[PDB]
């Protein structure tokens, strides 16, 4: 046996920062989860680590942006993820 | 092009 | 020769989503939110992330339209499921929201803590040792990320 | 030339979760710092990605643990990062 | 084929340490906050870093015992300086603390915000689409992570 | 072991 944290192994996935707004286009889908199930279908064969996904992820949603109220979108991960964690095809 |  | 998360386990695991659209109960509850528009779209993601989810042999629990109430009861019945037989569990939340907060389809505050605090180790042995991930997409305020320019990468 | 994130290239890299506290030993350093540097020294060179690192630190103050008071350490990274961020030695 | 941040900057960047340790005016001025006893060991972290960094080719920049004051004053200078020719920005804080907050040596508070957002893309452009890494050593409160048992990982 |  063993002990570790009660808080352990997790992985919070925010499509924002806090205090921001997120988008959603109503005819594809929000950028975040949109980008994240993209980078996961093509990343998860190769056999990936779900963190190295997220940042894809994060470099992606950070060259979107909504032109009319001239903003962006920044994802942010947070983990306690004690072990690569790997989604195998 | 909407916020959530 | 780096740790990893076991990954085999014949369903692999649950993968809620609850999926938020029509906020039209919130509008006539709560004042603030007279104008919280419908999410028009969700439809999309839930069904990209059913089909990316799936393809990665999860079994996905899709969720419609869940006030506050309804989310902390389906994470309870999660919560005291037995994992046991599973190697990883993951909750998506598609839904308004504002700081630290999930906003429920009926307009009521669902801490992302208390979502997440519903999992630990003691609340749900049958997952000890094993990735709980959450991603949730909502908003986290009324703000709007400004744009910096920068080299090419 | 193009636009990302006010808040992009981000990582913040706490010793524990909220709400609790971090063990420093007056004989050594804290759990967290020792083991950051133990690890980065170690990987940096064999060219390991920094959320690599962070996460075999969360790996390692996991096993950690005060017999005293039988309580534990949870470090929690988070990260606007967008690219591998890696110290090449 | 990952897209990585560069780094080959000769002195490749700063790298802050603020190590508070003499929490003297701490337990004298603040009430709620006597008994905080001196971080012996600190100095083993500070060292620890430094050596480390410094084989990482980062320009170590020291500090001891800083109050609320001097710890933003500190950042302000880092905040405008020209990073141009630097490729990633450290800033390690090694002091007493609590939710979300750092505690000054003179028991003065400091969320961990007000630190980061001190070197956003606007606040400091000479570091935009650099790693501005934070590396905190502190408590973020007073309850005790409890432990659960699981099999040999 | 001390906290922090």
């Amino acid at each position: 046996t063993r002990y570790i944290p009660d808080e352990a192994d997790f992985l919070l996935g925010m499509a924002t920062v806090n205090n921001c707004v997120s988008y959603r286009n109503p005819a594809e889908g929000t950028w975040y989860i949109q980008s994240l199930c993209q980078s996961l279908r093509e990343r998860c064969p190769r056999g990936d680590d779900i963190l190295t996904i997220l940042t894809e992820v994060n470099y992606e949603v950070s060259n979107k942006d909504d032109k009319k109220n001239m903003g962006k979108q920044m994802p942010q991960p947070t983990f306690t993820l004690r072990k690569k964690l790997v989604f195998p095809s | 092009d909407e916020v959530d | 020769l780096d740790k990893v998360y076991q990954m085999k386990s014949k369903p692999r695991g649950y993968c809620l989503i609850i999926n938020n659209h029509n906020f039209a109960k919130a509008r006539e509850k709560v004042p603030k939110l007279h104008s919280i528009r419908d999410r028009n779209g969700t439809h999309l993601d839930a069904g990209a992330l059913t089909t990316t989810f799936e393809e990665l042999h999860f079994e996905i629990k899709p969720h419609h339209d869940c006030t506050v109430e309804q989310i902390y009861e389906i994470l309870k019945i999660y919560q005291l499921m037995d994992h046991s037989n599973m190697d990883c569990f993951i909750c998506c939340i598609l839904s308004h929201g504002d700081k630290g907060i999930i906003y429920g389809t009926d307009g009521q505050e669902a801490p992302i803590y208390e979502l997440t605090s519903q999992f630990t180790g003691l609340k749900c042995p049958s997952l000890a040792g094993k990735p709980k991930v959450f991603f949730i997409q909502a908003c986290q305020g009324d703000n709007y990320q400004k744009g910096i320019p920068v080299e090419t990468d």
